[PDB]
């Protein structure tokens, strides 16, 4: 079995 | 003997990032009471002008009349609220409606196929001419005396870039819009505010001397411009906590769990204002204060 | 007035899934039976294992008021001060009596001898404590 | 059909459907990029671009003023 | 008269009814446990014939004037015996200088007696029933009392009463003086408190509340003097008449310095001191709630509650103490001071625990 | 079985087969509309 | 089935609350159809806005 | 937060990680059973995207109460889901009209409700005789078991009951009497029925 | 009008009293209790809600004594005012900045 | 509907509308099955005394009852019993009668079930002691004579719903049926 594959937010004001 | 002099003593502003749509001013030295209190006015009491009473002469689009007068409903406009006055609400129709206490608003589109069109086109601009409605579609026809006022002061659409309606050929749309002051709690839409929400200054409290690369490691879990580290002694350290969102990541390590407690300090609120086009984000956080102002002076006032 | 004195060599502290409060398993110096058992809220007063600290039961402090100018009580002279009343008395053994007080659901155990514990009774004990 | 107002926060997302198709589109790139270009930060305004079916395109050519 | 359907079953030993209502249920712990919540449409629907004294003579000559249109009102007269002057095809002005002399002069001495009646809107003082199919046990039929509320079209009821109508349902209005006795007084929830299949009571907090009592009552609570009073102040509300004393009591810090603190204990004990009627002592308890005391750590005895002159001292709040449970903190209560003391403080209990639980919430994650 | 032997025959019809008690006999406040016999009804007042 | 395959993570659930959600999508305010300009019936209930589910089960777009 | 320990649907907090991540990053998540092995959980999957996106691991974003404004004692657990409508979307009153001149039954048609049989021995239950009374409502004295009310020219209405000028031949014992109008109905089944019963009619 | 008090919960010498107000909320009663906590004479001060649907507020002080509970309140909203107005002037040099 | 019209009599019997008895206490105690739930929980009634005392006004209840006759017949019938409770079921004759069937429970105060005594003496012989017992007693005999059904219940239609309403959520599956 092969695991799912993988795939390759400011604060306010930044 | 706490007191007014006091709380103006320790009390300061420090704005961040202001601009013509968004405000990113901070709080210090005031109690979460009153900046809630603050966050509430901004976000529901501050007056605002939204679409409201909308008569139809004719519609025949695919899109309800209903859905349609409530989509031309949430429309920013962009006329400054002090400049029209509220409706007694309990007048005759004709009674109901002044030169200076509402704004009148015309659509009148009708859609038809243009005969030139390329071949194998499926774009419908080309296909059909007013294919598409748009906000800008919608004209401000003053009455009286709004026309000397409103002369410096078109009555555009805060975006007029926004999609009413779609059409087609053979395809009409004529309606009549009657825009007047809102309280914001009535409806969302008299919301000056998109979002008038803050945050507290998160404090982080490092015990252990974090040094070497466990302390890079360390530097890594926050956002990249929160954490310093110290040249002089390969000590990590505080930099910017505004930088940083509340995300506790360090705590699912168990080797800085003990290290650091994630605090938050109680009394610097990163308040953060955007707006629609109708008013700054500074003058509507100016009308918050003064609205809170006039309850109390009212408040005072009225006996008991 | 006081009613019991003593200090006492804190063995150990344990909050025991607590935020706050810590259980402090206090030992009296002084006498070679009396044994203390605490839990405070080490935020507002933090302690620490293997510790000595002042101990005292006042009866009153010379209706409640927050401090006003120009105002003493024993809380003054202490550091940190717990309010509350007993709810237990046990006969451990022969010249072992065992008071159990309650501080707000925080209980305080504390163990001696009838002549040195006789003062205690079941009423309010303001308990002070200082470093 | 594209929700004018964001419903959850409030940041007007109507007009910045057609951009958020031309950007898609014309140059290639993906979602995330796509919005975060069109200026949209929080997953309450991420949504009502993210996923929205144009039920107006198919729901449309079904006019009964024009001859089929 | 036939096997099932026949005439007994059907119009003898049953019937449709008048002045009757049907809805569905929205739960509200904002409201006592002994009311109902009852939309504005209902209120200009269901009126009570009541006569007209010379002492309630204005509070129905508003009612009269008020009419349909506004609650509360009055839908029509029942001058003398019939003769239903109707209010609904009526003028403001007509009402007026009309309804205005309800108490006539004499003017014939053939029925000198029955004065004249005018049928008015239900307000919030009257009581209702509320069936909820199946009615198994006569537990599934209550009493309430009437809380206009000028809001959204739907019953309101409190969480408490969930235990017993095993909770759409149905509303009865009465219009005799004495059904209006019997409902407030035999049929009324609060003498209900208790079950005759065991004698174990059925009514409490559930499920939101027992987890807030659990969060509160905890020894990791601590409260300043500000939210102290606003949570006492939010849970009592002494101008409603909860409590006779006329002036709020609280009570001294649990902690003087550094600054002063209170205990989530000893809010539930300043709750049951201000609840307690004056010139009766304290209620003294032992038992034991649903959590072991190793889930505490060493060192603790939370397992077991003990109050002591109306204070409590050790343990913790919990479904057996409060809620639906035998032998519990509020069954004691109820013991002590009567159904009615016993069904405030579920009804106070129930107001504490929905703005405590506003200040600081309960969320259950991933993680957990 | 049981309904049989009781005296007030209203109720037996009310029950199953209210055909055959209606021939012998040639809740019953209930059918007539007369006050009950029971709580409040238990009793009578005057005066 | 297919309305059973359409629901998101059906291993992490409880049989019976798959049953009930089953149950339940059936009961929705759905989308009927486009050509409802002219499919002149009792009852339509048809929903203004829908969106794509963001955690949609695969084959939610095969079907 | 309650719901879930007596649900048990784990499927509502995978499907909030998710579309949070979804939401964030973009993409489209795929929820098809049978592809999360154990040794690779759909919590940690998620968690990463969300760890690499900068939220919270698990979730728990802190948020801020509306009313007092201070920050709650935990992070709250939120997400997105799919939310669906339903079309169970109801109410009914009458005071008086339409009406063996018991109300009519439906909602549509203005009717009552039915209090059945249960609901009566519920009333009874309590005691509450005035109740059930009201809840299940609000003659010939000499026959005891009608005929009456026939004025001739301007005389007041009397009573001629054949079954009993001044009584012709009928009789003149009658007087008004409060029982349901079922009975009346009954009363004429009977006498088609061919059963009559002797009605103790009480004394005055 | 817009405030009233309650007769009912009154105090004999007026030490004591609950106030009802219209149209306000959590808005206005968690500023309001503030500030008159602020006040050291008064001995206890909170806020109450009937019904959230309902736009009442109801607010309860009961002072140290020596000082009428109505004056306790009117010494809060100045105090208010000031609170509200001292921001406006700080704030307003900021945006000179 | 069997037991539409069974109804606690004005007399300790229970009896229809036509007066046919069915049973003349209920269920030997007259006890009302809700005001119950406390009468053997000594300990905590002998704890809030004072609040039990007022609740229990004792200074209005003396003028309207006696108890010197029906306490010492009980003190007698508890006496013979103890005496005789050794031999077994069909070996035991009546001299005395319980006291519920010699007075009227509600009426004569220390009129109480035979159960109630014995739990009673059993729970006073434990020693640790306002705590008088002869006050106690006082105390736990007037909670049993406010305890009593009132005439007029509708028990009969209170006992089928007992049976009937539990019995839904009874059994669903699994010798004896
Ligand atoms: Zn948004
Ligand atoms: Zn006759």
């Amino acid at each position: 079995r092969k695991d799912v594959p993988k795939v390759e937010h400011f604060a306010t004001g930044y | 003997e706490w007191n007014v002099e006091k709380f103006k003593k320790d009390f300061e502003v420090n704005i961040s990032s202001l601009d013509a749509r968004e405000a990113n001013f901070d709080l210090i030295n005031i109690d979460t009471s009153i900046a809630n209190a603050f966050r509430r006015i901004m976000i529901s009491e501050v007056p605002s002008v939204a679409a409201e009473y909308v008569y139809f002469f004719n519609n025949t689009s695919v899109i309800q009349d209903e859905v349609l007068a409530h989509r031309i409903g949430l429309v920013p406009l962009k006329v400054d609220p002090d400049m029209l006055t509220w409706v007694d609400s309990n007048l005759p129709d004709d009674e109901k409606f002044t030169d200076e206490n509402t704004i009148v608003l015309s659509l009148n589109v009708k859609c038809t196929r243009n005969p030139d069109a390329p071949k194998g086109s499926t774009d419908p601009k080309e296909l059909y001419n007013n294919a598409h409605v748009y906000a800008r579609d919608l004209k401000f026809e003053p009455q009286g005396r709004q026309s000397t006022t409103f002369a410096d002061c078109p009555v555009v659409p805060a975006d007029p870039d926004i999609l009413l309606a779609k059409l087609r050929p053979g395809q009409e749309i004529s309606l009549k819009a009657h825009c007047i002051l809102g309280i914001g709690g009535d409806h969302a839409k008299f919301s000056p505010v998109s979002t008038a929400s803050y945050r507290l200054l998160p404090q982080i409290n490092i015990l252990q001397p974090i040094k070497g690369e466990s302390a890079r490691r360390f530097q890594k879990c926050f956002p990249p411009g929160v954490i310093g580290i110290d040249e002089g002694s390969d000590e990590a350290y505080v930099k910017d906590a505004r930088k940083d969102t509340v995300s506790r990541e360090v705590l699912r390590y168990e080797e800085f769990a003990d290290k650091v407690k994630l605090g938050r300090v109680r009394n610097h609120f990163i308040f953060n204002v955007e707006s629609a086009g109708a008013m700054t984000p500074e003058e509507i956080f100016f009308k918050s204060v003064r609205i809170l102002k006039n309850k109390a002076e009212y408040l005072k006032n009225c006996p008991i | 007035n006081t009613l019991f004195d003593d200090i006492f060599q804190v063995s150990e502290v344990d909050p025991g899934r607590y935020n706050k409060v810590c259980r402090i398993e206090a030992a009296s110096t002084t006498q070679d039976q009396c044994k203390l058992t605490l839990d405070i809220n080490v935020e507002l007063f933090p302690v620490a294992a293997q510790d000595s600290l002042t101990v005292t039961i006042a009866s009153s402090l010379n209706s409640w008021r927050p401090p006003q100018a120009g105002d003493r009580s024993l809380a003054d002279d202490y550091d940190y001060v717990m309010y509350g009343t007993a709810y237990k008395f046990e006969e451990v053994s022969k010249d072992l009596i065992a008071v159990y007080y309650s501080f707000g659901g925080l209980l305080m155990r504390l163990e001696g001898n009838y002549r040195n514990l006789n003062n205690l009774k079941q009423e309010n004990a303001y308990l002070l404590i200082r470093r | 059909i594209v929700p004018v107002r964001c419903f959850s926060c409030g940041k007007v997302v109507g007009d910045k459907w057609e951009s958020y198709l031309n950007l898609l589109q014309e140059d290639e790139l993906d979602e995330g990029t796509a919005l975060s270009r069109l200026g949209l930060k929080r997953y309450c305004c991420r949504r009502m671009i993210l996923t929205h079916v144009d039920l107006i395109e198919k729901f449309l050519r079904y006019n009964p003023l024009e001859k089929r | 008269l036939e096997k099932k359907e026949g005439l007994f079953r059907k119009h003898m030993m049953g019937k449709r009814v008048n002045y009757a209502a049907r809805s569905v249920i929205s739960p509200d712990p904002n409201i006592e446990t002994n009311e109902i919540g009852v939309p504005p449409v209902f209120a200009v629907k269901l009126t009570y014939p009541e006569p007209v004294t010379a002492y309630n003579i204005a509070e129905l000559r508003q009612a009269v004037i008020n009419g349909p249109d506004k609650w509360p009102g009055a839908t029509q007269i029942q001058n003398e015996d019939g003769s239903l002057v109707s209010l609904i095809g009526m003028s403001v002005e007509q009402r007026k200088a009309l309804a205005n002399q309800l108490l006539t002069p004499s003017s014939n001495v053939s029925t000198h007696t029955l004065n004249k009646k005018v049928y008015r809107h239900i307000k919030n003082r009257d009581v209702v029933l509320m069936n909820r199919q199946p009615t198994l046990h006569k537990a599934s039929m209550m009493g309430h009392k009437v809380r206009v509320l000028p809001n959204e079209k739907t019953l309101r009821l409190h969480y408490a009463n969930t235990g017993a109508y095993n909770a759409e349902m149905n509303m009865h209005f009465p219009q005799n003086e004495n059904a209006r006795a019997e409902a407030l007084n035999l049929a009324n929830t609060d003498s209900q408190y208790l079950t005759p299949t065991s004698g174990s009571p059925v009514r409490g907090l559930i499920q939101d509340h027992i987890s807030a009592g659990v969060w509160l009552t905890s020894k990791d609570s601590f409260f300043t003097r500000e939210q102290y009073q606003q949570y006492i102040y939010g849970c009592i509300r002494p101008e409603d008449g909860h409590t006779t004393r006329s002036k709020i009591v609280t009570l001294p810090p649990t902690i003087f310095k550094p600054y002063p603190l209170w205990t989530g204990k000893q809010i539930i004990t300043t709750v049951l001191l201000n609840v307690t009627p004056p010139d009766m002592p304290g209620i003294n308890l032992i038992s034991k709630n649903k959590i072991k005391n190793e889930y505490w750590g060493k060192g603790s005895l939370e397992n077991e509650v003990l109050f002591k002159d109306g204070a409590l001292l050790c343990g913790i709040l919990d479904k057996s103490q409060y809620g639906a449970s035998k032998y519990g903190i509020v069954h004691s209560l109820h013991e002590v001071y009567g159904p009615e003391v016993a069904a405030k403080v579920l009804s106070v209990l129930g107001r504490l625990f929905t703005n405590y639980i506003t200040a600081t919430a309960f969320t259950c994650g991933m993680d957990d | 079985q049981g309904m049989e032997t009781s005296t007030s025959s209203f109720m037996k019809m009310s029950y199953e087969t209210t055909c055959q008690f209606l021939t012998k006999a040639v809740s019953a406040r209930i059918v007539v509309g007369k006050l009950n016999n029971v709580g409040t009804g238990s009793f009578d007042v005057l005066a | 089935s297919i309305l059973a395959n359409l629901t998101p993570f059906s291993d992490f659930n409880q049989s019976p609350r798959n049953m009930y959600q089953c149950q339940m999508g059936k009961q929705t305010m759905g989308t009927p159809g486009v050509a409802l300009c002219h499919r002149s019936d009792n009852k339509l209930y048809r929903l203004q806005t829908g969106q794509t589910p963001i955690v949609k089960a695969n084959l939610y777009d095969d079907y | 937060p309650h719901a879930f320990p007596s649900r048990m649907t784990i499927g509502m907090f995978v499907e909030s990680l998710a579309g949070k991540a979804g939401a964030l990053h973009g993409i489209a998540q795929d929820s098809t059973p049978w592809i999360f092995n154990e040794d690779d959980t759909p919590a940690d999957y998620f968690g990463e995207q969300l760890a690499k996106a900068g939220y919270n691991y698990h979730g728990n974003e802190p948020m801020y109460s509306g009313a007092t404004g201070e920050e709650l004692r935990a992070d709250i657990y939120v997400g997105v889901v799919y939310y669906q409508r339903l079309r169970h979307m109801k109410f009914q009153v009458r005071s008086t009209g339409p009406v063996t001149m018991q109300p009519v039954k439906g909602r549509k048609r203005h009717g009552g409700i039915r209090v059945g049989e249960m609901e009566r021995d519920a009333l009874i239950g309590h005691g509450t005789s005035f109740l059930l009374q009201d809840r299940l409502l609000n003659v010939c004295r000499e026959c005891g078991s009608t005929q009456q009310s026939v004025p001739r020219i301007g005389s007041i209405s009397t009573v001629c009951c054949r079954r009993c000028d001044s009584q012709i031949v009928g009789g003149n014992e009658t007087t008004t009497v409060a029982i349901p109008f079922v009975l009346k109905y009954l009363d004429s089944e009977l006498s088609a029925m061919g059963i009559r019963l002797r009605y103790n009619v009480e004394p005055k | 009008e817009k405030i009233k008090l309650l007769t009912q919960a009154t105090s004999e010498d007026g030490t004591s009293a609950s106030f009802q107000i219209v149209e306000e909320d959590h808005t206005l009663g968690n500023a309001l209790r503030y500030v008159i906590m602020k006040n050291p004479d008064v001995e206890f001060c909170g806020y109450s809600i009937p019904h959230p649907s309902e736009n009442l507020l109801n607010i309860r002080i009961q002072t140290y004594g020596e000082t009428t509970a109505v004056d306790a309140l009117q010494k809060g909203l100045k105090d208010l005012m000031d609170l509200c107005d001292v921001v406006e002037s700080k704030f307003t040099e900021k945006i000179k900045s | 509907k069997q037991l539409e019209g069974v109804h606690v009599s004005y007399d300790n019997s229970i009896r229809d509308a036509d007066g046919t008895l069915v049973q003349f206490m209920y269920g030997g105690d007259a006890i009302d099955i809700t005001k119950e739930s406390h009468m053997t929980q000594f300990e905590f009634c002998l704890d809030n005394y004072y609040a039990l005392l007022k609740k229990y006004n004792p200074s209005a209840l003396i003028e309207h009852l006696d108890v010197e006759s029906a306490l010492k017949y009980s003190k007698k019938t508890l006496k013979y019993r103890k005496k005789h409770s050794k031999e077994p079921h069909y070996k035991q004759s009546v001299k005395y009668d319980p006291v519920l069937a010699k007075y009227n429970p509600a009426k004569y105060l220390g009129s109480v079930s035979e159960n109630f005594q014995d739990k009673l003496e059993s729970f006073l012989d434990k020693n640790s002691k306002g705590v008088n017992e002869k006050k106690f007693r006082a105390l736990m005999q007037l909670k049993y004579m406010r305890s009593l059904i009132n005439p007029g219940e509708a028990v009969g239609i209170i006992a089928s719903q007992s049976v009937g309403e539990p019995s839904t959520q009874m059994t669903l599956n699994t010798n004896v049926t």
